[PDB]
């Protein structure tokens, strides 16, 4: 094998991403190359590469050797999900319902097949139904509140923001060095705003800001988290002014900022 | 003389204790109970965390907990492969002894751990609940309002820090730029 | 007012809106004179903090163009979006300050599964800060020929994220606010 | 005579042979150095040795053969006379309870 | 040191483990069989046993990853 | 996907996983040291008291291996500096004698 690529991939696999079109159009290009040269791993290996015809397409060879994999899979409920994921594909809506909630009555597990089943129920922009379902399975859920998360996302799209904030706080500490999710819940209380607000957002903003050194976004974060939240116009000089030399202090990494810029 | 066709007996058990690991691992190995299992991970975990929680946070979690624990307890109110696994000492016993220094049961009693490491190249090898739940979560919470204060007054011990440190950043992204 | 702007910018901006697979973005739209945009962000996409930087370098690099801010061209989700959101109508409200003749934009957005190159652009002229459609004359997508051509280019050629945002600036601290070059 | 008296009496033949006891004979005191039988069968006889006692025997690689004492009275009256697995087993349960 | 190399020069490492032993074979032949018994340890012996002494050291260190 | 432009250019603190990684780096590290003690002990094939002298060299060329992998990293990359260098072999001195015990194929352990 081409094992620079074969690591190459099964970390771009690994990475968890989804930039796949012509990446892992190269991807699966070389696996049906070299599969020989590659051995075992391909039991799923190629499938990295594969998905993104899940998402791209080129269905012909997708379904080929998926149909491989389904008897080589010897038929379960991993196949099964491959096959909700094409009848997404075939748009096989309903269908994808018949053979999902099917699966369903036969395995509880991959929510992922019910997390399609939500994304389908709103894909077109049905958000509410699927979101109070998304509630209620988030409910059912209980790991990844990552996925809370993005219901949150929705949620605070349709500016559900206190729950929202909420949860971003509770992932935070899921994510116990949660530092660029710091920076989230934080930027959350900001579209917040608000004096207990800068409390806490500015708190975990520039725990973060300090935490990622690094976190120019947090710079101005935590600033004006200081500089707005609970800083309106109202806001009590002596604090404010506190809060405003360090506002200038901010200013003065600021400067540093622009000379860095320079440089 | 004679003495390696005994002598290579040794590997011989060497590489059968670690048949007995993997062959016999691939033996052993040859959803609302969970579902509850892990929001009481969730909840011990939250305990744990609680410092990390801010007070604002950690008060409305407290009143979360407060409803609950209560609601928590209230909703959460043979020898065969042993035997197995020791049985083959004995046969092997007989086994070497037909097979008959004591340097056998000598070796066999010292390779295992040494062995099996490079082996592998790795190691080879619901009411209660609820009562403590509520129990401890109360306990919990009041210990974690104060882990709360500590956690919001970081915000206040961190900003002179940062306020100072604010161009000690700058130099820290120019450094990492 | 009549006006012919390198919608390259808001082909881009849909390309990345693909890109980032299928997925909604933020993004702008100004100028003394329109002759480009900018997508604003990546997905629901100027916080209080983002939005208030936002117009921060609103002020600075219209500025360093001497400008004239207008409003957004921004990307929804739906197969189909056309129509605005509290999100985007608070957008046009507060750009009804920007500029005086509030416009609107619109395209499909039905890749959601699939990976199209059909030349969306329409018109809804903001009309009294109401997006009332405007006569589908005017919502046209001007050399759709050429327009469909680079864009079926750019996707093959990934250049969904060939310009860069003082988002991306945001999303990458060293990041450059526009890529103010040809990409 | 009793200072030197025969050998035969109660007597009794274990392992004699038929047509093959005297092959290999021995019997005797070690001692009152003499053979004692009766070819014509082998039936241990012999004679000349003093009174007293002395313990006689028969014997030659055969399967059955023995001794027998005999008083001999200077009256001339005849007398006589006559595992593994187990240690490794007890090692193996304190181990599995120690690992317990 | 490189991997592929750290597998090589632990085979070597062995290699000279079993040169070691037709030597010790000689030795013990010499002193005994050869009713020799000045065998002491052949030089040649003694420093390919720092060699392998050295080889597993190199070997282990590349085995760090 | 959830904050997908997340890309973090840098993982968190130190953590207790790696940290028990490099400890097994370590293990089996002294696991190659008890391996070349009795492979020294063959070359001399010495039950001799010079036999765990060797060893304590070995062991000492062990630390020292772990210096080579400095970067001057000494507590940076590698958490603590002293204790780490204490790396308690004693049970493998057992193993490394262990180890010398098959060195006695020439003839030297009984």
């Amino acid at each position: 094998t081409w094992e620079e690529m074969r690591d190459k991939m099964r970390k771009w696999r690994e990475e968890n991403s989804r930039n796949s079109e012509q990446i892992v159009e190269v991807g699966e290009e070389l696996i049906n190359e070299y599969a020989s040269k590659l051995g075992d791993d391909i039991w799923i290996i190629y499938e990295q590469v594969m998905i993104a015809a899940l998402d791209y397409g080129r269905d012909d060879l997708a379904l080929f050797c998926l149909q491989e994999l389904r008897r080589q899979f010897p038929g379960s409920h991993r196949v099964k999900r491959l096959t909700g994921m094409r009848f997404e594909a075939m748009e096989r809506y309903d269908d994808a319902i018949q053979l999902y909630d099917r699966i369903l009555q036969e395995d509880p597990t991959n929510t992922a097949a019910r997390k399609r089943k939500i994304a389908i129920r709103k894909a077109q922009g049905k958000n509410v139904e699927a979101i109070r379902e998304l509630n209620e399975y988030l409910e059912q859920f209980v790991g990844d509140q990552e996925a809370w998360h993005e219901l949150a996302e929705l949620y605070i799209n349709e500016h559900d923001y206190a729950k929202a904030a909420f949860c971003l706080e509770e992932l935070m500490m899921t994510n116990p060095h949660n530092h660029l999710y710091c920076q989230q819940y934080a930027e959350v209380k900001y579209t917040q705003g608000g004096l207990e607000n800068l409390e806490l957002s500015r708190k975990y903003f520039a725990q973060a800001l300090k935490l990622n050194n690094r976190n120019m976004r947090a710079l101005f974060g935590l600033y004006m988290s200081a500089s707005h939240i609970a800083s309106n116009p109202k806001a009590s000089a002596k604090t404010k002014k506190d809060n405003m030399k360090y506002a200038s202090w901010a200013a003065s990494q600021i400067n540093r900022a622009y000379q860095f810029a320079g440089r | 003389n004679i003495r390696l066709w005994v002598v290579l007996p040794i590997v011989i058990i060497t590489f059968f204790v670690g048949m007995i690991r993997h062959y016999v691992s691939i033996l052993l190995q040859s959803q609302e109970q969970v579902s509850d299992s892990q929001v009481l991970i969730r909840s011990r975990v939250l305990r744990e965390n609680g410092k990390y929680i801010p007070k604002q946070s950690f008060l409305t979690r407290k009143y979360y907990f407060n409803n609950p624990e209560d609601g928590f307890f209230k909703k959460t109110k043979m020898m065969k492969g042993n035997v197995t696994n020791v049985l083959p000492m004995i046969l092997i016993g007989g086994w070497i002894n037909m097979t008959f220094s004591a340097s056998w049961y000598f070796l066999n009693v010292f390779g295992l751990r040494s062995i099996y490491s490079l082996i592998l190249g790795q190691d080879n090898a619901m009411p209660a609940d609820t009562n403590k739940a509520f129990k401890t979560e109360w306990e919990a919470l009041e210990l974690t309002d104060h882990q709360w204060a500590l956690d919001d007054v970081e915000e206040e011990l961190m900003a002179k820090d940062l306020h100072f440190e604010g161009m000690f950043k700058k130099e820290l992204q120019t450094s990492i730029f | 007012g009549e006006v012919e702007i390198s919608a390259l910018a808001y082909v881009k901006m849909c390309l990345h809106a693909a890109r980032y697979p299928h997925a909604a973005v933020n993004g702008l739209f100004l100028a003394p004179c329109l002759t480009d945009c900018v997508p604003l962000f990546h997905s629901h996409l100027a916080l209080s903090v983002m939005l208030e930087v936002a117009l921060n370098q609103v002020d600075v690099w219209g500025a360093q163009a001497g400008l004239v801010v207008a409003g957004y061209y921004h990307a929804n989700a739906a197969v189909n979006d056309q129509s605005p959101g509290p999100l985007a109508l608070k957008i046009a409200g507060r750009i009804a300050e920007f500029f005086p003749d509030a416009v609107l934009i619109m395209l499909d957005n039905q890749k959601l599964v699939p990976q199209p190159r059909v030349p969306p652009v329409i018109v809804l002229e903001n009309q009294g800060l109401r997006w009332v459609p405007k006569d589908k004359n005017l919502v046209m997508w001007r050399d759709w020929e050429e327009s469909r051509q680079m864009v079926g280019a750019l996707l093959e050629d990934r250049a969904h994220q060939h310009l860069v945002d003082f988002d991306c600036h945001l999303d990458d601290i060293r990041q450059d606010w526009t890529n103010q070059r040809l990409n | 005579i009793g200072d030197r008296f025969k050998i035969e009496g109660r007597a009794v033949v274990p392992g004699v042979k038929p047509q093959d006891w005297i092959s290999a004979a021995r019997v005797l005191v070690d001692g009152e150095e003499h053979v004692g039988f009766l070819k014509t069968d082998g039936s241990f006889v012999v004679h000349d040795i003093p009174s007293g006692s002395y313990v006689v025997e028969v014997v030659s690689p055969a399967y059955r053969f023995d001794p027998v004492r005999v008083d001999i009275t200077s009256k001339g009256k005849m007398r006589a006379r006559y595992m593994n697995p187990m240690v490794m087993m007890m090692v193996l349960p304190l181990l599995i309870f120690v690992l317990l | 040191m490189a991997p592929s190399l750290w597998k090589g020069l632990v085979g070597i490492g062995l290699f000279a483990l079993a040169h070691a032993a037709f030597s010790a074979a000689q030795h013990r032949s010499y002193m005994r069989l050869t009713e020799k018994e000045d065998e002491s340890l052949p030089i040649d012996i003694v420093l390919q046993t720092l060699l392998a002494f050295a080889v597993t050291c190199y070997g282990i260190v590349h085995i760090a990853g | 996907m959830a904050a997908v432009v997340a890309k973090r250019e840098g993982p968190p603190f130190i953590s207790e996983a790696a940290v028990r990684g490099n400890a097994a780096v370590l293990d089996y590290c002294r696991t190659s040291v008890s391996a070349l003690s009795g492979a020294t002990a063959g070359i001399l094939g010495l039950t001799g008291l010079y036999g765990f002298i060797f060893y304590l060299l070995a062991s000492v060329l062990l630390s020292l291996l772990l210096i080579l992998k400095a970067g001057r990293r000494w507590n940076k990359y590698f958490k603590s500096r002293r204790p780490l260098f204490t790396g308690g072999l004693i049970g493998g001195l057992f193993t490394y004698v262990l180890f010398w015990t098959f060195l006695y194929g020439m003839v030297h352990v009984y």
